[PDB]
RNA sequence: CUGGGGGGAGUAUGGUCGCAAGGCUGAAACUUAAAGGAA
């Protein structure tokens, strides 16, 4: 088969994610869906697309979204973009050969920072799932896992080897000692969740759900235990919303630093901190009336050594920002926002007055996007497309450049056509208007105020496209004629039902309308003759599609299914469930029987209409896919979506006993070789040192996993079982159980792991003596009978120093209970009534007997 | 203040349902909440008054301000875990009452305890459980007992009992209220362990008959 | 006596002896008693 | 306020006249949604 694949994307300018800005006023690099591309503010041209190497829709492309962009984070001087994705993968890039020198997978969810450390090699990352990974780029290895957080990484700050500080989607921030890995102190930043992390090295700040922003003193070199970072005092804001980023700088040429609180809406504070002389020289100011009252007031600090300033507004709502400064009057800030669009502001400030009512944006790029979803797409015969929004943006992209080349404004517009000599634009709006525009001259040919009572919902051209049909939600369609320019309303077919799709055929022939009340109509367009009705879709039906014979029609709805019917008689063919969420639009080849649809959950699937099989499933966008349309002639397909995307689709095993028996070999070779080494080292003490011996070094496995030799025989002793231990225990051989009995000798002098394990080794000591007795007693060795009598004299002062502390409290126990007893039992002196008194105050238990 | 709503004498001040008040001895005519948004309540009965506060907001902050005590001396045990001292991690976590960490605390005490060298912890951990109170030493108690169920994890559980046993008053532990119905679950226990450490300790003199045939031997 | 449930809500009293609490337990082995409950309930 | 078939208790029915089964519903021209049932 002649499959299918993505030529090229675009549309999107800024999205999801944050952005990082380079010096030349500069460049910036930001995130599209999955792709990084880089801008210079200057001009506004794309300069790089940054993208990966393989084209989603290609042979190998995996079978889920792909994993869109979600950290941009740069290194400036060795010339590096770390970038992390929404499935937590971490890709390290080289800015000048683009090509991809790391991955760093590691998280479980999608990541939240990124930083560059020691500027080179050490990148710390934090994300979704609460863990945050230090990962090294001369090993290419996750280093360490820091894990105590609970809900999600908002923000951090390290500081080389020693500290890191850590703030999450809990109430909580934590400080981490990077030495040991263990969290060293832990406060709550804010009784909901703590959104903002910021240092300059003094004083830390955070914010956290509304408005109230907390001023932190983290003093480094201190030893207390809670007080390595104390609270210093809150203060407010402008905005009740969730301020989710703070920034700081140190403006050189006095030395000054500067600091923004971005919100969720709109709306960036900028803050100046002060400096120690007019701390000094403030002080005195609010401590005047004159000492309890004025300590109270001198405590209650936030609005003293902080400064608000310009608070920068935008037009949409803000997603991220990150400044550069000279002068302290050119504070040259960048800001992408939600609605795809970044802009350079730039506030001046002549170090009293911040020299304006209201900040200036010296740049803007835009003009490659919509800052709404794109409700409808359109293409030429092969040349331009057409976009469009809700904001008015119309757009006259073209396919051979992706540059929209012609933009106007029309509103709440929800679907368009060409018109078929090209260079000419019908569409429809939310309300009753329709408009329409053109290629070479100005916006307005003419609008059509009350083309409908409410809202407009689907127009279709006939092929000579000299007569239009518009379906709205007024109950009616309306028939309109091209009169020369302009449209001539001349007939209307009031129906009783909001009519939402309209459609001709592709040969002048039939009318399909999509009701509503869950159906769809056919009528013949020369007679208004009511042919058919396909019925039984089971929710309201969106897009239709007539195929080029004119003989079989789709039916896609709300309902998660599309369904083929013949036109010939109304007769169902298949009723196939694709599509989990709402199929929004499906449309046919141009010469063929098979055809797309593309869908709500984010993928467009394509079909043929013979064996009804799903051909392809392309997964390249992120969310809801509002529309897509075929070209006229060769059939290449576009589609765009609500995450301001429009794309092109082209063509193409020992046991215990054993276990044992080499953990007690190897474990008496290291013992008796230390041994053997504190015999040379006295007697090289004690006679001319001149000599000894050179250095036993100790076992691979042994300070492989940090034992000592009697901790390594004793666990793997542990880790054999009670089944096979009398097993174990007989295969090994005598002398097997002469370094055993070395081996119990050296563990009873480190007396704590000898009363750890008290009752397995007396097991264990005692059934191999009592099965070997019959050769132990017959080999004549001193070193052996003096070994028997040590373990006896351990073993056994042990094992009565356990039973003295047991006998100890039995009696001091029921001492108690007796004491207790005589103090307030009860007082019968009768035998019968006392007896029959304990009788009923015994303890009672139920047992299921057999008769 | 819109839409909750106080009233009277069931034999007191009820607010809309949730937060009985205080009330009174008897019966009752009287509410007047009349001041700035809505403070003080004046809610009198045949003869004694109460002045109710203000806005409820005070509790929410004393409320929050535990919450975050806890979290806070939450971390400092396990620093103390980290480093040792095992002191004030043991009466930390006997105020936080986390149990296996009190069984470490306890144990590993009890190892190095073991290691060097009347007195069977180091002696400014039993003084510090010498001087902890009846609520204290019953939970203590209480979880010596289900230690002492086992036969690996209760020679932490004898210890710690001999030591309460040891730097306690006789008198008082048996007239503390529940601690007659835990003494009862864990006498026979320890009176089990003695007898299987007996028979332990009876069946290792084969060492011993091992070293006299060895003697003879030659 | 023999180690029945926790008379609390924020401990884990296993019949084995050791008690642990929630507040302790990391989730992994929040996660590991959730799945071990599980299997003992399931039988 | 005159009009009457033929005992009681049962049994069978290859006759005639009826009433009645199936089998998840939605759901068929469509192997099709949501939701419900059952286990």
């Amino acid at each position: 088969y002649q499959r299918f694949e993505q030529a090229a994307a675009f549309g999107v300018i800024a999205s999801n994610a944050n952005c990082v800005w380079i010096p030349a006023p500069g460049q910036l690099i930001t995130s599209a869906l999955e792709d990084v591309n880089i801008w210079d503010i200057k001009t506004g041209d794309l300069v790089s697309k940054l993208s990966d190497g393989l084209p989603p829709g290609a042979s190998d492309a995996r079978g889920a979204k792909p994993a869109e962009c979600t950290y941009l984070e740069a290194h400036k001087d060795t010339d590096l973009l770390a970038v992390g994705y929404a499935d937590g993968v971490i890709k390290v890039w080289d800015l000048m050969s683009k090509t991809v020198l790391l991955n760093f997978n590691g998280h479980k969810a999608a990541i939240t920072l990124l930083q560059f450390d020691g500027t080179g090699t050490r990148l710390i990352s934090g994300s979704k799932d609460s863990n945050i990974i230090v990962w090294d780029l001369v090993g290419e290895v996750g280093l360490y896992k820091l894990r105590s957080h609970k809900d999600s990484i908002t923000g951090f700050w390290c500081q080389g080897e020693d500290w890191l500080i850590s703030t999450s989607k809990d109430g909580m921030i934590k400080l981490w000692d990077l030495k040991t890995h263990q969290c060293i102190e832990t406060h709550i930043a804010h009784t909901g969740e703590c959104w903002g992390l910021a240092v300059k090295d003094d004083l830390l700040i955070t914010t956290g759900t509304d408005s109230q922003v907390k001023i932190w003193k983290l003093d480094i070199e201190n030893d207390k235990m809670g007080g390595k970072l104390t609270e210093m005092g809150i203060f407010e804001k402008q905005s009740k919303q969730r301020g989710l980023k703070i920034e700081f700088i140190t403006n050189s040429s006095d030395k000054t630093s500067f600091f923004y609180i971005q919100n969720a809406d709109k709306t960036i504070e900028t803050f100046r901190i002060r400096k120690e002389e007019e701390i000094a020289r403030g002080l005195k100011k609010r401590e005047k009336r004159l000492l309890t009252e004025e300590e109270i007031a001198k405590s209650i600090y936030s609005s003293f050594i902080l400064h608000p300033f310009q608070t920068i507004r935008s037009l949409y709502k803000i997603k991220s920002a990150s400044w550069t400064t000279v002068s302290s009057s050119k504070l040259e800030l960048v800001l992408t926002t939600s609605s795809n669009t970044i802009e350079y502001y730039s506030i001046p400030y002549e170090k009293r007055d911040p020299t304006s009512p209201a900040p200036l944006k010296t740049h803007t790029i835009e003009l490659q996007g919509q800052r709404t979803d794109v409700r409808s797409i359109d293409i030429s015969d092969d040349n331009k497309l057409l976009a469009t929004a809700s904001n008015g943006s119309l757009k006259i992209w073209n396919i051979k450049t992706h540059k929209c080349i012609r933009t106007f404004e029309c509103g709440y517009a929800l679907t368009c056509k060409f018109l078929p000599g090209g260079l000419l634009v019908i569409l429809g709006t939310r309300n009753g208007e329709l408009q329409l525009f053109d290629l070479a001259s100005s916006s307005l040919l003419d609008t059509i105020e009350d083309a409908h009572d409410a809202a407009i919902w689907s127009l279709d051209l006939t092929s000579d496209g000299k007569r239009l049909v518009t379906g709205s939600a007024d109950k009616t369609v309306k028939f309109w004629d091209f009169k020369v320019l302009k449209l001539h309303h001349d007939t209307t077919l009031e129906l009783t039902d909001d009519i939402l799709c309209v459609r001709v055929s592709p040969d002048d022939r039939y009318l399909a309308i999509s009701l509503l009340d869950n159906t769809v109509k056919v009528f013949f367009l020369d007679s208004m003759k009511f042919y058919l009705s396909l019925y039984g879709h089971k929710l309201p039906v969106l897009s239709i599609d007539i195929s080029f014979d004119s003989k079989m029609i789709i039916t896609s709805s709300a309902d998660k299914n599309i369904k083929i019917w013949g036109l010939d008689f109304g007769d169902c063919h298949k009723s196939l469930f694709a599509h989990q969420d709402s199929i929004m639009n499906v449309k046919f080849l141009p010469q063929s029987h098979n055809f797309f649809s593309c869908s709500k959950d984010a993928v467009v699937k394509y079909w043929d209409g013979e064996k009804f099989e799903c051909i392809q499933k392309l997964y390249a966008h992120q969310s809801e896919v509002w529309a897509l349309a075929v070209a006229t002639d060769g059939g290449f397909v576009v589609s765009s979506s609500h995450d301001h995307s429009i794309r092109i689709w082209e063509e193409t095993s020992l046991k215990a006993g054993e276990r044992l028996m080499e953990a007690l070999d190897l474990g008496i070779a290291e013992i008796e070789g230390l041994e053997a080494y504190n015999r040379d080292m006295k007697l090289w003490q004690r006679k001319k040192l001149g000599e000894a011996p050179i250095k036993p070094q100790g076992n691979a496995v042994l300070i492989a996993v940090n034992k000592t030799p009697e901790q390594y025989i004793m666990d793997t002793l542990l880790r054999i079982r009670m089944s096979q231990l009398e097993d174990a225990l007989m295969v090994m051989p005598f002398s097997y159980v002469l370094k055993f009995l070395k081996f119990i000798d050296t563990v009873m002098q480190n007396k704590t792991l000898l009363h750890s394990h008290l009752p397995l080794i007396c097991k264990n000591l005692f059934f191999i003596i009592k099965f070997n007795h019959k050769e132990l007693v017959s080999q004549k060795n001193e070193e052996l009978k003096l070994q028997i009598n040590r373990v006896k004299t351990e073993l056994r002062s042990a094992l009565k120093s356990t039973e003295d502390d047991l006998g100890f409290n039995v009696q001091g126990l029921k001492f108690v209970k007796q004491q207790w007893n005589l103090r307030h039992n009860y007082e019968f002196v009768d035998e019968y009534d006392q007896q029959e008194k304990e009788s009923n105050s015994a303890r009672k238990r139920v047992f299921g007997t057999v008769i | 203040n819109k839409q909750k709503q106080l009233i009277s004498c069931g034999a007191d001040g009820l607010i809309k349902c949730l937060k009985t008040l205080d009330g009174h001895n008897n019966r009752l005519w009287a509410l007047s909440t009349m001041n700035d948004g809505d403070m003080i309540v004046s809610a009198d009965a045949d003869g004694v008054f109460q002045f109710w506060k203000d806005c409820t907001e005070q509790e929410i902050e004393e409320e929050q301000e535990k919450a975050k005590l806890q979290v806070e001396q939450e971390q400092s045990l396990q620093n103390y875990m980290s480093k040792g001292d095992w002191t004030n991690a043991f009466l930390l976590a006997m105020t936080l009452d986390h149990p296996m960490r009190l069984f470490n605390v306890l144990k590993r005490a009890l190892g190095e305890s073991r290691s060097r060298q009347e007195v069977i912890f180091n002696e400014e951990l039993d003084q510090a459980i010498s001087i902890l109170n009846d609520e204290q030493l019953i939970l203590l108690m209480k979880r010596c007992r289900d230690w002492n169920t086992n036969a690996k994890t209760h020679t932490i559980a004898q210890r710690t009992i001999r030591c309460i046993l040891m730097h306690h008053n006789i008198a008082k532990l048996s007239e503390i209220p529940g601690m007659v119905k835990i003494v009862d679950a864990i006498i026979p226990y320890t009176q089990r362990h003695f007898t299987r450490v007996d028979n332990l300790v009876e069946q290792s003199y084969i060492l011993d008959y091992a070293l006299v045939e060895m003697d003879k031997l030659f | 006596y023999n180690v029945g449930k926790a008379e609390k809500d924020g401990e884990i009293r296993l019949k084995n002896g050791v008690a642990m609490s929630k507040e302790e337990l990391t989730r992994e082995d929040k996660n590991r008693l959730r799945r071990a409950l599980k299997r003992k309930r399931s039988k």
